[PDB]
């Protein structure tokens, strides 16, 4: 059904990867949370 | 000094285009123009 | 780790099949100093084309 | 901040124009026949043999048991044509190589006397390349010359 | 790894050397030749 | 550099000093074929390097997946769409100013001010 | 498939840095020695220079490149005909068939089989491996010229 | 001894996809000025594509040291590739990168 893909290191080279998806796919507190990154890309 | 394009050029007395070639090599390898061998980064320190 | 495996690898000819019908001219044929900016196709270090 | 599995118990509550015919050549004529495709390297414009020079000469230039290797026929056979074919004058000199890149999948279009036109199978491509033109060999003198 | 094996590297590599022959001369000479079949497993 | 192959040989045409008319030849040292010297110059050596720190740059050059983004304008077209990387040098020393192409007409233009 | 060969071309970059005699040279197997890689592509039919720097410098722009392949050029310029270099290599790997119209029929023989066992191991194919190892060499001079 | 038929008879070489050769081993060329077209005889409807317009240094000979009998057929007079009706050519197309073996 085309839903995920199989990946190797060198086609990593030619990619960029999200870490956690509701994390960065949507464009946009607990102190006790671990900092997190922003999802510019 | 006063030149903005400090350029230097020379010439001599087959093809004198080659020796030129090995001429011009050791002049840039192997002429030190000052300061010892061997020796780089003259750093300062207090 | 968990979520890796290993490719098994298969045949390439089904593969190279395809490109040849699909403008990957061959190589033999290449004039570089016209075709300045072909991308070179390689498979399994193979530059076929 | 825990871990819960009967959910099954929700999942399973949730849930203008010309013609020009062909023909495709008789094969009787083919039978009998080998033709092949020239391609030369001359760079030249045409390079027309019929201006290259005249005359023209085309062509090729009780013990016990053992093991023999195996081959399959038409390799031992284009093998042993390995005669690289050359034309001549007695002054230019041709020859080539076999390429066996494209020689497969290659039918041509004999532009016939008529608009029409019959389709021909390839069986084989040459490159021939002029050579000894500036005339210069030392296939030892130069080598020897070459440990210098 | 290995079902990728057992079907079809093990035949792959008999296919390649299933012949060698062996030619006698006489005095008209003979030639032995002696070829290998697909896999069979148990 | 920048130098003349054979004609009916097209091999490299090497310079050959005509003494007679004071002035230099290039020829084909495999055949006959010779010709004179249009450019004074013979050689150079050119130890430094600004050229090819553009390499890549395609009209196709945006469709690359991860070069990050901005927005500065075309100097030329003013048009503030554009993507950027660094020096194709990948050397040594190389300083880090950043080459950018604008997507509207693909126009080149870095981001350093110092020299343009 | 076939004999799972381990065969290494080398393409050597001879020189240290600045000096002139940049020369490279190609360790091909059963051959005894390092040969020139010009030698290479007329072995491969490729005479003239203009053809073969077709091969490995891929713009007509990049000059760098062209210059430090000057020294490798005349390092052919000593022979200019195909047989002639396959001669050469002839003379240079394990001589036994003394039969020139046999030991340069083996030099041949070698370059089809013993030699980038990839791409080919049979006949017609040479100028194809002609690319690819003037492909290798591109890069070898790209990464010494640090780009 | 080598012999001059023509050296001159314009031929038009073509690569084939795998099919069409296949079966080759007649039609109908439609040149439509320059959308040049072939009618096949039955079967599909293939036009005629320019692979290269001038085609040089390149004639036909034949075959019967050993010289043999070898004459000059002509020049190649221009390069074509093919064209592959067309859905049921894409359709094999396709479909023939779904091979297998025992
Ligand atoms: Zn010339
Ligand atoms: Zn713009």
């Amino acid at each position: 059904e085309g839903l995920v893909e199989y990946i190797d290191a060198e086609e990593e080279e030619s990619i960029l990867i999200a870490m956690q998806p509701e994390d960065l796919e949507p464009a946009e507190v607990d102190p006790a949370k671990r900092i997190r990154v922003s999802h510019h890309a | 000094d006063n030149d903005e394009k400090l350029i230097i050029r020379c010439r001599v007395v087959a093809e004198e285009d080659h020796m030129l070639k090995k001429i011009e090599n050791t002049m840039l390898e192997n002429i030190t123009l000052r300061g010892v061998e061997n020796i780089e980064r003259v750093v300062m320190m207090k | 780790s968990l979520m890796s495996c290993i490719s098994v690898g298969t045949d390439p000819m089904p593969i190279i099949t395809f490109l040849s019908e699909w403008g990957m001219e061959p190589l033999e044929d290449y004039v570089p100093h016209q075709s300045p900016d072909a991308t070179r196709v390689f498979v399994n270090g193979v530059w076929h084309g | 901040f825990i871990k819960r599995d009967r959910m099954r118990r929700n999942f399973l509550r949730m849930r203008e124009y010309n013609e020009f015919p062909l023909r495709a050549i008789p094969k009787e004529d083919l039978e009998n026949m080998r033709t092949h495709l020239l391609k030369f390297q001359s760079k030249k414009k045409i390079n027309p043999v019929t201006d290259f020079h005249l005359p023209v000469r085309l062509h090729r230039k009780r013990k016990t048991r053992q093991l023999k290797v195996l081959d399959e026929n038409a390799k031992k056979l284009r093998f042993e044509e390995f005669y690289p074919w050359v034309m001549e004058d007695f002054y230019n000199t041709w020859v080539g190589s076999y390429e066996a890149g494209n020689s497969d999948s290659y039918v041509l279009l004999s532009v016939e006397d008529d608009g029409s036109f019959t389709m021909i199978p390839a069986d084989k491509v040459y490159k021939f390349t002029a050579r000894n033109k500036y005339a210069t060999l030392t296939i030892d003198e130069a080598e020897k010359r070459m440990d210098k | 790894s290995f079902n990728q094996f057992v079907d079809y590297t093990l035949q792959d590599i008999i296919c390649e050397d299933s012949t060698l022959i062996l030619e006698q001369l006489a005095q008209i000479s003979r030639k032995y030749e002696i070829s290998f079949g697909k896999i069979y497993v148990t | 550099t920048t130098f003349r192959f054979c004609r009916d040989c097209n091999n490299m045409l090497y310079p050959r000093e005509d003494k007679e008319n004071n002035r230099l030849l290039f020829e084909c040292r495999t055949c006959s074929y010779v010709e004179e010297a249009g450019s004074p110059l013979v050689y150079r050596h050119e130890l430094i390097t600004n050229i090819g720190e553009t390499a890549g740059v395609v009209q196709d050059i945006g469709s690359d997946p991860t070069l990050p983004r901005s927005d500065r304008e075309c100097p030329k077209c003013h048009s503030r769409e554009n993507v950027f990387f660094q020096s194709q040098q990948r050397r040594k020393d190389t300083s880090m100013v950043l080459f950018f192409v604008c997507l509207s007409c693909s126009h080149i233009f870095t981001s350093d001010q110092k020299n343009k | 498939k076939g004999s799972r060969f381990i065969s290494t071309l080398q393409v050597k970059l001879y020189g240290r840095e600045g000096s002139s005699a940049r020369t490279i040279k190609a360790t091909l197997p059963y051959i005894k020695q390092d040969i020139p890689i010009v030698i290479i592509f007329r072995a491969l039919g490729i005479i003239p220079d203009g053809e073969i720097l077709e091969h490995i410098c891929y713009d007509v722009n990049d000059w760098q490149m062209l210059e430090m392949l000057k020294p490798c050029v005349e390092d052919g310029f000593v022979i200019q005909d195909r047989e002639t270099a396959l001669d050469f290599i002839g003379r240079r790997g394990t001589a036994l068939g003394i039969k020139k119209e046999k030991r340069i029929q083996y030099a041949k023989d070698i370059l089809q089989k013993e030699f980038l066992p990839h791409i080919t191991q049979l006949e017609g194919f040479e100028s194809r491996k002609a690319f690819f190892l003037g492909y290798m060499i591109n890069r070898l001079l790209l990464c010494a010229l640090d780009r | 001894d080598l012999d001059l038929e023509r050296s001159n008879r314009q031929v038009w070489l073509v690569r084939l996809p795998m099919f069409l050769a296949e079966k080759w081993r007649l039609g109908k060329i439609r040149i439509n000025k320059s959308k040049i077209t072939l009618l096949l005889n039955e079967p599909h409807e293939y036009d005629l594509e320019l692979t290269k317009k001038v085609v040089e240094n390149e004639y036909v000979f034949t075959e019967q040291t050993i010289p043999k009998k070898t004459a000059i057929v002509g020049t190649v007079c221009h390069e074509c590739q093919v064209m592959p009706y067309h859905k049921i050519v894409e359709q094999r197309r396709n479909i023939v990168k779904l091979n297998n073996k025992e």
